[PDB]
């Protein structure tokens, strides 16, 4: 039930009095329910056009009690999940796809806040998880996580 | 011969289907004869869809100027996942 | 035991911080810019054309509109060409990486097919 909860803070105003009408076009006589057979026909219902290997699967893997239902609680839940590759290319700079002491020295000196020739050679040593003087990109989602 | 029938029945599979594709979005000049100031909106009409044409061109262009990257950075992306450990 | 290092980290991280900010304002610039290097590189393959006064003149200067068009449209092909066929590679290394590393390929799928 932990879900439910972020799961109800995502949902703002304009979109918690609308997912809510059409959601209903799946329930049936107060008393709490929705269905889920009509799961296809609501999903492109809103523009989701899911295969039928991404049809029978989304059958496969949802409602576990019996209720043969599902409300506006598991609900959003599996409305989340159907630039950081931006920023590599701003960073990477060069076309080598990599990233070395120099140009972060660079950038962390294209920036406005204060650093130094020390700033710099005690980053490199966080993001290059291998080893080398450079950040394969794989390398460049995990330092750059958090970060806005 | 197998550098004969792969390279060969496929350029040549790939020039008809070239040719094809091209005698439709090609209305043929008819138009030959008839009034005066037709022409003119015409032209730039001929023209309109001549712009945009082109205009697809640049688009498809750059936007492989960006895979051409997105490319190499999976290549290397690929070439610093091997170590056989 | 290391402890003043939550400073240390709150820079690299108040730092990286600044890096993204960076490329951010980054990002519309070579746009805003590849805005221009286009209809500026685009301002003379075709520019503001103009329209003559009467006569011989302007069944011909089609000729060639149409000439050059095909001229055009065809590198436009070889081009959407030598597009899906740079499509394709970046795919079949696409399938490269996945299996070895673990990453998957169900992103570009759903998104991409509509427009197009
Ligand atoms: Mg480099
Ligand atoms: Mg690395």
């Amino acid at each position: 039930t932990d879900q439910q909860a972020e799961a109800r803070a995502f949902l703002s105003e304009e979109m918690i009095a609308e997912f809510k009408a059409a959601f209903d076009m799946f329930d049936a006589d107060g008393g709490g329910d929705i269905s889920t057979k009509e799961l296809g026909t609501v999903m492109r219902m809103l523009g989701q056009n899911p295969t039928k290997e991404e049809l029978d699967a989304i059958i496969e893997e949802v409602d576990e009690d019996g209720s043969g239902t599902i409300d506006f609680e598991e609900f959003l839940v599996m409305m989340v999940r159907q630039e950081l590759a931006n920023c590599f290319r701003i960073f990477d700079k060069n076309a080598d796809g990599f990233i070395d002491i120099e140009e972060l020295g660079e950038i962390l000196r294209a920036t406005g806040e204060h650093v130094t020739e020390e700033d710099i050679e005690d980053l490199m040593k966080d993001s290059d998880k291998n080893n080398d003087g450079r950040i394969d990109f794989d390398e460049f989602l995990k330092m750059m996580e958090g970060v806005q | 011969l197998a550098k004969a029938d792969q390279k060969r029945g496929k350029k040549q599979t790939a020039r008809e289907t070239k040719k094809k594709v091209l005698a439709e979005r090609r209305k043929p000049l008819n138009i030959d004869h008839l009034n005066e100031d037709k022409l003119r909106d015409k032209a730039k009409e001929l023209w309109d869809w001549l712009y945009q044409l082109q205009t697809e061109k640049y688009d498809f262009a750059e936007q492989i100027k960006r895979k051409k990257y997105e490319i190499v950075t999976l290549r290397n992306r690929i070439d610093q996942a091997q170590k056989h450990s | 035991e290391e402890k003043k290092r939550r400073a240390a980290t709150a820079r690299r991280q108040h730092l990286k911080s600044a890096m993204l900010q960076l490329a951010v304002t980054e990002i519309e610039k070579e746009a805003a810019a590849k805005e221009v290097e286009k209809q500026n590189y685009l301002a003379e393959h075709s520019p503001p054309l103009s329209l003559p006064g009467s006569m011989q003149e302007l069944q011909e200067l089609s000729k060639k509109l149409h000439a050059k068009i095909d001229s055009v449209d065809e590198e436009r092909y070889d081009t959407e060409v030598k597009l899906q066929k740079t499509n394709k590679e970046l795919e079949d290394l696409s399938q490269k990486l996945f299996d070895l590393r673990g990453k998957f390929k169900r992103p570009p799928l759903r998104r991409v097919r509509m427009s197009a």
